[PDB]
RNA sequence: UGCCUGGCGGCCGUAGCGCGGUGGUCCCACCUGACCCCAUGCCGAACUCAGAAGUGAAACGCCGUAGCGCCGAUGGUAGUGUGGGGUCUCCCCAUGCGAGAGUAGGGAACUGCCAGGCAU
RNA sequence: GCUCAACGGAUAAAAGGUACUCCGGGGAUAACAGGCUGAUACCGCCCAAGAGUUCAUAUCGACGGCGGUGUUUGGCACCU
RNA sequence: UCCUCCUAAAGAGUAACGGAGGAGCACGAAGGUUGGCUAAUCCUGGUCGGACAUCAGGAGGUUAGUGCAAUGGCAUAAGCC
RNA sequence: GUGAAGAGGGAAACAACCCAGACCGCCAGCUAAGGUCCCAAAGUCAUGGUUAAGUGGGAAACGAUGUGGGAAGGCCCAGAC
């Protein structure tokens, strides 16, 4: 089980998700089902610990958005070109 | 009704020429020029346009 | 394959009165029967319809697909077209020969009074 | 020394190099060397990577080369002024972004393939990193 | 060390192709709309198609392009005006 | 008004392929025959004519089916207009525009006029 | 009726030499030298396959890579 | 001298002793019109007959063709009788 | 875009760079770039860090227990190094 914790996103695009990456944070999504799909925001040493098992791309994570638990599995990833780094995440809502 | 007021803060000698006829619809013709426009989205589209050499006060 | 290229054949004259604004009289020929039909210049609506499906033409005839049949639906088309104040047509003949039954209708479309 | 069979054209224009890279995931093995800088390696600089790793693994795993060097490089000759056509060609390139995957390798161990792409990236001009193959 | 040369070097005219009128831009009948080589664009209602492959008013009125027919070609009319 | 079919369009793949099934009162198709109208650089194959014994085999139409084709967000990324900056072959910041590819997902078209048949 | 093709066509009709030369001008334009640059050159350095009885690094150093100098051959034509 | 593409920076245009190719004609039908038709290649079978003539079927769907260079067009064919 | 055909202030000096467009006069004020220890006008201003190289105040591949910050890890008072 990996619980990770995020925010939603107060505003988007190219500035914000520049500046979220030099504030030590990335951007994200959770789609799918029903739903409209949710802009958040994690922190990135701590999601990018989780994701070096591969049980981070086969079990259902539970994120915890204002208290909130969403059941999700990673859909996608978006890395960095040449840095040990994450610049987004697609969720599924499963 | 609806008026705000415009003061050039720089000057427009190496600007573009579009810039430079933006600065002359709105009517500003030296620094610290502050003038007296109507507030529409035209007037809002050359203050954008120029908004690096010039302060709107509203 | 014989429908497709019956289309082929028709659609060059049928573009070509498309864009001359034509009123046209379209045949459609079948060995059993034949059918004629006016169309208006935007070719999405008719005016009259004639056909040897139609018993008030059939039950005077011999057989659906002669050329007397052919030349009953010509006539039958012709007084309509008269009836309604339509006179100058187009004919086509959708990818048939103009021989035989088409001919012999667009002639009975010609002595009843349209003029093409 | 890798180089194209036939070609459309013989000569190029010089273009330029700006941009990121397409070739970023380890794709077929299982451990990579990836490109952090920029630049253009030569059909040389890749079959003498390509020989100190091969020698450091004595034919042991296999290697992949996700590059090829298809732009074509003139050069004039000594002592030609500046006019009367384009220089002749001399030798072909590849261009590198930054992220460019340039190699693959399996069939090795880690530390192994550690010390191969090292005496790898000590042939190459640009700067390099060591990758393994990411889940998604 | 002199030597070499070019046989490289020529070039024709350019010869002003293109778009004349512009959709929605009143037109005079007999205006050229498009000259081309081929028939890049075709020609709609009141719009002939000269000896180039060049489109032009049969009428006078705005220009509209539209795509229209199962190939997805582009078509140029005249609304009437 | 319902069903089915034929003709002419609108639109131009969410409309196309494939796979399975299904249709013959009418219509359509194949069909029968051809001395004639007409036809084959030979051939009634096609074109055409005179027809209606047979069959829906094919074709066509309809229904179903996600193997494709196709469509396709949200977010992000690339790029870029202006202004500014750096370590200036290339990048960054503010702001504005914002893809492509891909993902979730959608999806086995919709609709108009006339005519005919069977029901109502 | 012109390969007036030097193709907006100087005439119907025309090749060369000058170290025996001359005039007007140009650093708008070359040779010398300076300048910019540093391909080349030279001098270094990095990796280390190997040679060195064994032993990469005593001495060498393949395949390739990074710099420095302004020093050769050159590039440009900024001064004269 | 003329044509075509790129350079040419998504209107036009745009230079270099820049990168690549052609023209200095042909046709009394290879033009006009009406009518009709639809390729390349490959597979199988088949007398001489063979990798490859002609013939029949099938896949394919313009990958062909355009009097000639390239580009843009072309099925309503601008292609072919 | 500037110079050419444009002065002034700054970049030590420095046509083309940065700020900015000189009608004239004044022993008046505010500002731009750039600056505020002295040459030489103005902060030896305030608060919190970093650097010990005169880095600043010239340069690469590469090399190194220089030093500051951050996130994680594996040995460990059953006794680690
Ligand atoms: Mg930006
Ligand atoms: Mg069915
Ligand atoms: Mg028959
Ligand atoms: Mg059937
Ligand atoms: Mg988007
Ligand atoms: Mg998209
Ligand atoms: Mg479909
Ligand atoms: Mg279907
Ligand atoms: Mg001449
Ligand atoms: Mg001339
Ligand atoms: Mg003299
Ligand atoms: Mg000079
Ligand atoms: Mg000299
Ligand atoms: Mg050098
Ligand atoms: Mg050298
Ligand atoms: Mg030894
Ligand atoms: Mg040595
Ligand atoms: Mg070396
Ligand atoms: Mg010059
Ligand atoms: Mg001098
Ligand atoms: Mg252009
Ligand atoms: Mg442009
Ligand atoms: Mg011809
Ligand atoms: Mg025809
Ligand atoms: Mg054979
Ligand atoms: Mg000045
Ligand atoms: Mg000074
Ligand atoms: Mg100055
Ligand atoms: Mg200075
Ligand atoms: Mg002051
Ligand atoms: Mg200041
Ligand atoms: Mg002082």
């Amino acid at each position: 089980m990996f619980t990770i914790n995020a925010e939603v996103r107060k505003e988007q695009g190219k500035g914000a998700s520049r500046r979220l990456r030099a504030a030590n944070k990335f951007p994200a999504i959770i789609y799918g089902g029903k739903e409209a799909p949710l802009a958040i925001e994690l922190d990135h040493d701590k999601v990018m610990n989780m994701q070096a098992k591969a049980e981070f791309y086969s079990e259902v994570l539970t994120i915890v958005v204002d208290g909130k638990e969403i059941k999700v599995k990673a859909q996608d990833v978006q890395r960095h070109p040449y840095k040990p780094k994450l610049q987004h995440i697609d969720f599924v809502r499963a | 009704a609806k008026t705000i007021k415009i003061t050039q803060t720089r000057s427009a000698i190496g600007r573009l020429p579009k810039h430079k006829a933006t600065l002359l619809g709105l009517g500003l013709r030296r620094i610290g020029h502050t003038v007296e426009r109507e507030d529409t989205p035209a007037i809002r589209g050359m203050i954008n346009a120029v908004s690096f050499m010039v302060k709107v006060e509203e | 394959d014989k429908k497709s290229a019956r289309i082929r054949r028709a659609t060059r004259a049928r573009r070509k009165l498309q864009e001359l604004g034509a009123t046209r009289l379209v045949v459609h020929r079948t060995p059993r029967h034949i059918y004629a039909q006016v169309i208006a210049p935007n070719g999405s609506e008719v005016l009259v319809a004639a056909s040897t499906v139609e018993k008030a033409i059939a039950e005077q005839l011999k057989y659906t697909g002669n050329k007397d049949a052919a030349a009953a639906v010509g006539k039958a088309v012709a007084e309509r077209a008269l009836e309604k104040g339509i006179k100058d047509v187009s004919f086509d003949r959708s990818g048939f020969q103009y021989h035989g039954r088409v001919q012999a209708l667009a002639d009975a479309a010609r002595e009843a009074g349209l003029q093409f | 020394m890798l180089q194209p069979k036939r070609t459309k054209f013989r000569k190029m224009h010089k273009g330029r190099n700006r941009g990121l890279a397409q070739g970023t995931d380890v794709s077929f093995g299982s451990f990579g060397l990836k490109a952090v800088g920029r630049g253009r390696l030569t059909a040389r600089q890749i079959e003498a990577a390509r020989r100190a790793m091969t020698r450091a693994v004595k034919r042991q795993g296999k290697i992949w080369i996700r590059v090829f060097p298809d732009k074509p490089i003139t050069e004039k000759p000594l002592a030609v002024r500046m006019g009367k056509g384009k220089g002749n060609v001399e030798y072909w390139v590849a261009l590198i972004q930054p992220g460019k995957v340039l190699y693959e390798m399996d069939g090795v161990p880690e530390e192994l393939a550690r010390e191969a792409f090292k005496l790898a990236a000590a042939k190459l001009p640009i700067k390099t990193t060591f990758v393994t193959k990411t889940v998604m | 060390k002199a030597g070499g040369s070019t046989r490289n070097g020529r070039d024709s005219e350019a010869k002003r192709l293109g778009v004349k009128r512009f959709g929605g831009e009143s037109v005079l009948a007999g205006s050229i709309i498009v000259r081309q080589r081929g028939t890049k664009f075709h020609a709609g209602a009141n719009v002939g198609c000269g000896r180039d492959h060049t489109l032009f008013a049969k009428a006078d009125g705005k220009v509209k392009f539209e795509v229209k027919g199962p190939k997805n070609r582009k078509f140029i009319s005249i609304e009437a005006e």
